[PDB]
């Protein structure tokens, strides 16, 4: 079961792949035209995306709160 | 017993890392909160219309004189006004009464003051917030009587710069609760 | 009109301070002595919640939406802590010790009380010195944002002080009884508790006297007296809510004598003395129809309309 | 509030009339603005209502009621805005600030 | 509201005078819209952000642009919804996103744009008019049962030209009919649009007043006086005749005689509008002005700041003007204060202001069950509002607070 943290691991997870199996075809729609005020989602693949390499830094530290809890009994 | 072991290195050590939360000069307070002793000491641990337009932004806060003083707002010069003395205006055999009556009841302040011999300004009640400034026998303030208009109100200047937030002295000239030393050690 | 449902704690044990049920209506917070038990009332379980308080809890308090318990201790903890994720934040800014706190109504505010003659604030994510309140002459027992609009602040102190305050400034506003002095012969009785009603328009007063009195803020004056036909406790006072006419107002003796007053009228219809015979009361709280209680042993008895 | 004498108009107690003469044949300029004798009896009339509210109050101190030149100097001097104002000139039979430096004071 | 029960006499003003806060945002904003309580303060800021203001610490509880939806140009206006839940966010990134504080770091549901904005307006929580720029009609985007449906309602008759008036650059709602909506043309004229909430819509009202790009018009919230700030130097403030059937008179002009600035942005008082702001555009103009706005005189100014500033809010709960100072990017905020009272330290002081002549009496020498109810919340405050609505409180971000302390 693990009722208390699996709710976290869904959606620590949710970043890993149902952000990730919607937001990996962000790329793919640059594909339009060929292979810049028009069209300024370039930067976004690593701007706003740049939260989204950083939320390593956080979503782990949402997984190691149990870390703390299943030993603090 | 092994849940609780591996549970104290939670609170043993990790009860030294935490519990860092010494500022105070750590009082007496050893005794229970469920005992609910009352210590009711006078222990004090803590750090201790016309003339409107023309005053000082100075507030009242808890003195570091006595109960309530005044507190300048702002690094007043050499000779301005702080506030002009408000109150009522009752004459000598009528505040001659209310000298002990407020003492017969208890209350403990003089808060009448003297423009000419006949009559005084009574701030108990009502009055002015000029009235929460204390005695000090160093004086900081004085009080000139001006006239305005045909009656005279009761204005408190300054001698000194007070500074921001230094608080206001005032002498009184009819013990010495103020804590300095180059004074007499009573009020009279 | 009121009757006893369940009692599941036993009497004897620990340091039991103060009990308080969050305002959704089910989920209970019992302070014991550097413990936090969870009763929910639905199926009826246990869980035990420990905190990094180091001494005997006297403040304790309950989120609004039930996400997040604030505690306070007398080693100048000033303690938030969640429901399951730990310790959040630790202020730390009060030089002396707390006895109680509350809310803000919409949860950024846990407010503070410190007994050296002082008030302050603090906000969570901020947590830093907000305000300060030095308007008192003793050590402040309670301090209750009334339940619907978070506006006013009440405080209760150990001189006589009925002292109502601002929170958006953090000024004097009102005071309903005198200090100390104004007899200066021991004539004002001091004050243990000071509480709000629903709406916030009424205000309720336990005294050491251990009188009751429903203040109207607003005149002056009261409109209610409470009697008990001296005390040495800080007990805790409570107005339940039944679906009727009448919501009872209820408080605790030096004992397990507890009568409940009607407010509308002023007569004494019920009274639960059934229990805490040998217990001395200190803190009651309630939910929409489940009431609990606390002494120093810890009983906690359900009730129900 | 009124429509003769266009201090009135504006709300002042300085002359928009005599002022607006004074911009013709004073020759400062060709052709003065209709709008240019309100603005200037209004600076005209807040720093003369600047020293005679700072000239009474040190009138108040002194405890007498008219304001003899002497108390014209001390809300002069006395005031840093008004001091650079009038940072050359000499008020007649005036006295000067009281000042010692302090140099000069005993031990 | 029980603060203002016991903070005076019982007089309270009808403006603020002074200004007591100042929010130190550093990457300077370009609208500043509270909420429909005093509480939160949207802030539209300059890079792309939304840095979102609690009114009681000057301290942040969000940002919405975290999850989904972020502004990667400017943000240009916001509102909010009838209770404050929603936000509805017009932007120089093509999209207008409405936000919800349920989840309040992401979006609901965008719309890439043909090109980039000037405002927005909502009339019910989900459906909010948009000035798309170079546009003569106003695509107003309801979120319709489905969200992704973004029906771009064209607002003009099928017949109508406003050929020679050039683009719509804003539409603003009535607020008693709540479906007549008045535009104003690029050049002059100002429609009406009654829309039917079907999609039929009457071109009412239609006129020109002067030549001008219309940059604002605001209705006061009682549905009488309707002001148009132009591109010239004029505020023509209009009475409002709707029973629709529409048509105005002329109230009053207010302009600066002197510098002959323009007017950036306008706002009215609370009840019936009796109180006229305006910002100007210039430099040196260092202050918002007042106007009473039945006789029209300059009768007071909010002499608090030092830079020129740009927008301007007014909630009228707490009463204050936010309002961004350009250069700097801060915003300034007025309240009104209200003085301390040593009256309440006993139950029976009393601070006259003058030496009162008390009479002398005789006395000198001598020697329940009222109603009770504990049920009903509070229905009016001493304000006069529209209180007994318990508003949506934005909840504080209860998913990751306990971060917090370690890393934004
Ligand atoms: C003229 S009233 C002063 C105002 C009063 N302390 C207040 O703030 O409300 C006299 C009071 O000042 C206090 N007082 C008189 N002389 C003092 C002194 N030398 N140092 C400290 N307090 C003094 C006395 O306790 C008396 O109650
Ligand atoms: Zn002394």
């Amino acid at each position: 079961k693990l009722s208390k943290l699996n709710e976290e691991d869904a959606v620590i997870e949710k970043y890993v792949n149902w952000i990730g199996e919607v937001n990996e075809r962000l790329s793919p729609h640059f594909n339009q035209p060929t292979g810049w005020i028009t069209l300024s989602q370039n930067d976004l693949s690593e701007q706003k995306d740049s939260l989204e390499n950083v939320k390593r830094r956080l979503d782990l530290l949402i997984s190691v709160r149990t870390n703390q809890l299943r030993i603090s009994f | 017993y092994q849940q609780i072991e591996q549970n104290g290195i939670i609170r043993d050590n990790q009860i030294a890392l935490n519990e860092k939360e010494f500022d105070s000069t750590l009082a007496s307070t050893t005794g229970s909160f469920i005992a609910e002793g009352f210590k009711k000491i006078p222990d004090k641990l803590k750090s201790s219309n016309q003339l409107t337009k023309r005053k000082k932004p100075v507030t009242f806060a808890r003195s570091a004189i006595h109960n309530w003083g005044l507190y300048a707002l702002e690094p007043i010069a050499a000779k301005e006004m702080i506030i002009e003395y408000v109150g009522e205006s009752i004459r000598q055999p009528v505040a001659e009464m209310r000298e002990k009556r407020y003492i017969k009841s208890g209350i403990g302040s003089s808060y009448l003051f003297r423009i000419d011999e006949n009559t005084v300004i009574d701030a108990t009640k009502r009055g002015g917030i000029a009235r929460f400034i204390n005695h000090c026998c160093e004086p900081s303030c004085t009080a000139k009587i001006i006239k305005v208009d045909g009656r005279k109100r009761i204005v408190i200047y300054a001698l000194r710069d007070i500074g921001t937030n230094e608080e206001l002295t005032y002498d009184y000239k009819f013990p010495c609760l103020c804590g300095a030393p180059s004074c007499k050690g009573f009020l009279n | 009109m009121l009757q006893f449902d369940k009692q599941v704690l036993p009497a004897s044990g620990k340091i039991s301070t103060s009990c308080q049920i969050s305002p959704d209506g089910e989920l209970i917070a019992i302070c014991q002595n550097t413990d936090m038990l969870v009763y929910e009332i639905s199926s009826s379980k246990m869980m035990k919640l420990t905190t990094t308080h180091k001494e005997c809890i006297n403040c304790l308090c309950w989120s609004p939406d039930s996400k997040c318990i604030a505690s306070g201790s007398e080693d100048f903890t000033v303690e938030i802590t969640h429901i399951i994720y730990g310790r959040i934040r630790r202020l730390m800014g009060h030089t002396a010790p707390v006895i109680s706190i509350c809310y803000n109504n919409k949860g950024n505010i846990l407010c503070s009380s410190s007994m050296d003659e002082s008030i302050k604030e603090w906000h969570v994510l901020s947590g830093t010195a907000l305000k300060t309140m030095s308007a008192h002459s003793d050590a402040v027992v309670s301090i209750d944002i009334p339940k619907f609009d978070s506006s006013i602040l009440s405080s209760g102190s150990y001189d006589g002080l009925i002292r109502i305050f601002d929170t958006e400034s953090g000024h004097c506003l009102k005071t309903l009884t005198y200090d100390k002095d104004w007899i200066a012969e021991d004539g004002v009785v001091p004050i243990s508790t000071v509480k709000f009603s629903r709406n916030g328009k009424f205000l309720l007063v336990k005294s050491l006297d251990n009188v009751v009195k429903l203040w109207e803020y607003t005149r002056g004056t009261v409109v209610r007296t409470f009697l008990w036909p001296k005390l040495k406790y800080n007990c805790g006072l409570e107005l339940i809510y039944p679906q009727g006419k009448d919501p009872l107002v209820i408080s605790g003796n030096d004992s397990g004598s507890m009568c409940v007053w009607n407010v509308y009228s002023k007569n004494l219809v019920q009274k639960i003395d059934e229990k805490h015979r040998n217990s001395p009361l200190i803190s009651i709280s309630a939910s929409y129809d489940k009431v609990a209680t606390l002494s120093l042993n810890g009983e906690c008895n359900l009730f129900r309309v | 509030a009124k429509a003769k004498t266009r201090s009135s108009r504006a709300g002042l107690q300085f002359p928009v009339g005599r002022v607006h003469r004074l911009l013709r044949k004073g020759n400062y300029a060709e052709r003065v603005g209709a709008g240019a004798p309100v603005y200037l009896a209004a600076v005209l009339e807040y720093l003369t209502a600047e020293i005679l509210e700072l000239a009474g109050n040190a009138a108040r101190d002194n405890k007498k009621t008219r304001i003899i030149p002497r108390h014209l100097q001390l809300a002069v001097r006395n005031d840093e805005e008004l001091n650079k104002l009038l940072g050359r000139v000499t008020i007649a039979q005036g006295g000067v600030l009281p000042n010692i430096q302090s140099v000069l004071l005993p031990k | 509201a029980n603060l203002l029960l016991q903070d005076p006499f019982g007089v309270l003003k009808e403006y603020p005078e002074k200004l007591t806060h100042t929010l130190e945002v550093p990457v300077a904003a370009v609208c500043v819209k509270f909420s429909p309580r005093g509480d939160y303060l949207a802030v539209g800021c300059s890079n792309g952000a939304i840095i979102i203001y609690d009114m009681d610490s000057l301290k942040p509880i969000a940002m919405l642009g975290t999850h989904s939806g972020a502004h990667t140009r400017s943000v240009q206006s916001v509102c909010w919804s009838n209770d404050g839940r929603y936000l509805w966010s017009s932007g120089r990134d093509w999209y207008a996103k409405l936000w919800d504080m349920t989840q309040p770091t992401k979006c609901f549901q965008q719309y890439k744009f043909d090109g980039p904005l000037w405002s927005c307006h909502v009339v019910r929580w989900n459906v909010c008019i948009v000035t798309v720029v170079e546009e003569p009609t106003a695509y107003v985007l309801t979120l319709t049962d489905r969200q992704n449906a973004f029906h771009c309602f064209p607002l003009l008759e099928q017949d109508q030209d406003i050929s020679g008036h050039g683009y719509t650059l804003v539409a603003c709602p009535h607020p008693t009919i709540e479906s007549i909506i008045i535009t104003g043309t690029s050049k002059g004229w100002i429609n009406a649009f009654q829309l039917d909430l079907e999609d039929k819509i009457r071109c009412c009202y239609e006129e020109k007043i002067a030549n001008a790009n219309i940059k604002q018009i605001i209705i006061s919230p009682s549905g009488t006086r309707i002001a148009i700030n132009g591109s010239d130097r004029t505020i023509r403030q209009y009475q409002l005749i709707v029973e629709h059937s529409v048509s105005i008179e002329l109230e009053h002009k207010y302009q600066d005689i002197i510098n002959r600035l323009q007017w950036n942005t306008i706002f009215f008082s609370n009840h019936s509008g009796e109180y006229l702001v305006a910002s100007a555009h210039g430099s040196s103009a260092h202050d918002l002005y007042l106007w009473e706005t039945s006789s029209g005189s300059l009768v007071r100014v909010l002499e608090g700041a030092d830079e020129e500033l740009l927008d301007i809010d007014w909630n009228f709960y707490s009463m204050r003007i936010a309002s961004n100072g350009f250069e700097s990017g801060w915003v300034y905020m007025w309240s009104i204060v209200i003085p301390p009272k040593w009256s309440a330290l006993a139950p029976d002081f009393e601070e006259v202001e003058e030496n009162i002549d008390y009479q002398e009496k005789e006395n000198e020498f001598d020697i329940e069950e009222i109603a009770i109810d504990l049920c009903t919340p509070e229905k009016y405050d001493v304000r006069g509002n529209d209180i007994s609505m318990p508003s949506f409180v934005i909840p504080i971000d209860y998913e990751g607070v306990i971060i917090q302390q370690h890393w934004a």
